[PDB]
């Protein structure tokens, strides 16, 4: 029932610092507010410097910390230190005992302080792996024994997203740009040629496999490269690539005049 | 150098030499010059 | 003998030369592909009559 | 998306030049030069030349398709 | 002299010889043997020069007038052009029957299209660059 809300800027700063530190378990601090007993909100983050050793209690730097605190005060980002991020690259999301002791050093500061583990490397492009939880694969370390998991969500804005949309957008002068033709012709002449050699392949596979089953099939096609996915896949490039180029010209001629 | 969990590069090093190349290298301390011996400036000069 | 690609006009006592270089490769491979396919179709139908 | 973009830029230059003729247009002989150079770069010309180029090209595309 | 070969224009041999002949010869172009042999080169370089620039401006050219421009007759020209195309220093193709030298390269639909595609791209930057100025004034003006 308990949950945290992690603002976008927090999460991106997070993954950035983590992915930058590979593989020395970095650390930093989390700025936010406790709404009720059922919620922690993290709106901000700042990064804690490294040290000859991994993350630990003294890794927290008071001078650095407050030095950042006031600095942010001047900017109106005033908010408690509600938790501390961390990263266990490659080892999934859990607290080592050494993670634990430090987590306690953040218990006696605030009883509701949380631990956030980020895992840079495994964290795929799809669903980013993130974990937040506090004390009392992961079960080896007593996921439920010494500590316990929490839940996470993300505070959003219709704009934030709108910036992010253009992330995988194009340029401006784009759309009217016509790749080098002559060079393109090679794709069709070279691409079609490469397919030609395949055309016979598909023929031989139909005349052959024509008299077999799927178990026998795995012996044939796990070995070599059936020409089926090659003709269909190969046609993909010629089709769309040619249509875009054909279409692009059709517009430049009429439009640009 | 490689990592024990992350298992990535922990820092590239140079080409070691094992604990045997030292004994034959920096260790074996020769003695007096060639004058110490002789009887046949044949090989002494010939080898030199 | 196809050496230099031109033609003689004996009417005016002239020799024309040309700069040929059009025998396009693309279109050639396209025609070749039609051949390999025209073989694959037959073989494809050879299984249809059996499955139908 | 690009077409929409274009139409925008053209507006911009258009009503600006108006402000040139109204909005106390200073001069900017450096812009006007560039506009001219935009026109001078304008591909005309359903010319017997182009009409063939495009034509010879489109056919190549048909063969591939 | 150097400034004369840097710039792109027709040489007209005779004027050159007249103006510079004396000042050249005085320097210690010598006799009619090894040195004199340079005199023939210089003439060559001149021909290569004019024929080298005509290729720039003229899209097509004729014969007579071309001889006049290169001073040399129909022979001294055809020869100079042949040697240039043999060794290769221009793309020119003649139409003999007392007519026309043709200096335009032989492009193909693809070549013409490249110029159009390239033109479109350059225009964009004129349409893009040209935007910031318009705005710069509005902010600096009102």
């Amino acid at each position: 029932a308990e949950q945290v809300y992690i603002s976008s800027l927090a999460l991106l700063k997070m993954l950035k610092h983590g992915r930058a530190g590979v593989p020395m378990e970095v650390m930093g601090l989390m700025l936010g507010e406790f709404v009720d007993d059922y919620t922690v909100r993290v709106i901000d983050v700042f990064a804690m410097p490294q040290s000859g050793t991994g993350v630990s209690v003294e890794a927290v730097d008071p001078v650095f910390q407050a030095k950042m605190l006031d600095m942010l005060k001047q900017t109106g980002r005033p908010e408690m230190v509600v938790g501390w991020y961390h990263s266990h690259p490659g080892f999934g999301c859990w607290l080592s005992g050494v993670d634990i002791n430090t987590q306690q050093s953040f218990e006696a500061l605030s009883e509701r302080a949380v631990a956030v583990v980020v895992d840079p490397i495994q964290s795929v492009k799809g669903k980013v792996v993130i974990d937040a939880f506090r004390l009392i694969q992961a079960l080896i370390h007593g996921l439920n024994r010494h500590y316990y998991s929490i839940t996470i969500n993300y505070r959003k804005n219709e704009l934030e997203q709108k910036m992010l949309l253009n992330l995988h957008k194009k340029s401006w002068m784009e759309g009217l740009t016509l790749q080098d033709y002559s060079e393109h012709c090679k794709h069709n002449e070279s691409v079609v040629k490469e397919m030609l050699e395949l055309a016979k392949n598909y023929n031989k596979a139909v005349e052959e496999e024509d008299k077999m089953t799927p178990e026998q099939l795995a012996i044939k096609n796990v070995g070599k490269q059936d020409p089926k996915r090659h003709l269909e896949e190969h046609v993909d490039v010629l089709m769309t690539s040619n249509i875009v180029q054909c279409l692009a010209a059709m517009l430049d001629t009429v439009v640009f005049k | 150098a490689l990592d024990m969990t992350t298992l990535t590069i922990m820092r590239y090093l140079p080409r070691e030499v094992d604990p045997l190349v030292y004994n034959m290298s920096h260790e074996d301390p020769g003695n007096v010059s060639y004058s110490e011996i002789g009887g046949l400036s044949e090989q002494i000069r010939e080898l030199r | 003998d196809k050496k230099f690609h031109g033609i003689l006009d004996q009417g005016e006592g002239v020799l024309i030369i040309f700069d040929e270089p059009p025998v396009d490769k693309t279109y050639e491979a396209a025609l070749e592909t039609i051949q390999n396919m025209s073989k694959v179709v037959d073989s494809l139908y050879n299984k249809a009559k059996k499955l139908t | 998306h690009g077409l929409k973009g274009l139409n925008s830029k053209l507006l911009d230059i258009r009503s600006y030049l108006e402000k040139v003729a109204t909005g106390k247009l200073p001069i900017n002989h450096q812009i006007i030069y560039q506009l001219q150079d935009v026109f001078n770069l304008l591909p005309d010309v359903s010319l017997q030349e182009f009409v063939k180029a495009f034509y010879l090209k489109t056919n190549d595309q048909m063969v591939v398709v | 002299l150097l400034k004369l070969f840097t710039t792109m224009e027709l040489m007209r041999w005779s004027t050159l010889v007249e103006d510079y002949g004396m000042e050249l010869r005085k320097g210690s172009f010598g006799s009619t043997e090894e040195g004199e042999k340079r005199w023939k080169d210089l003439k060559n370089r001149v021909v290569e020069h004019n024929i080298r620039i005509m290729a720039k401006y003229y899209t097509r050219i004729t014969m007579k007038r071309m001889a006049q421009l290169l001073d040399l007759s129909v022979d001294e020209s055809e020869a100079f052009l042949s040697n240039l195309v043999v060794n290769k220093t221009i793309f020119a193709k003649v139409d003999r029957l007392a007519g026309i030298i043709n200096f335009q390269r032989p492009k193909d639909p693809n070549n013409l299209l490249n110029d159009w595609s390239q033109k479109l791209n350059s225009l964009m930057s004129l349409v893009n660059k040209t935007t910031h100025l318009i705005a710069k004034e509005e902010m600096i003006h009102n």
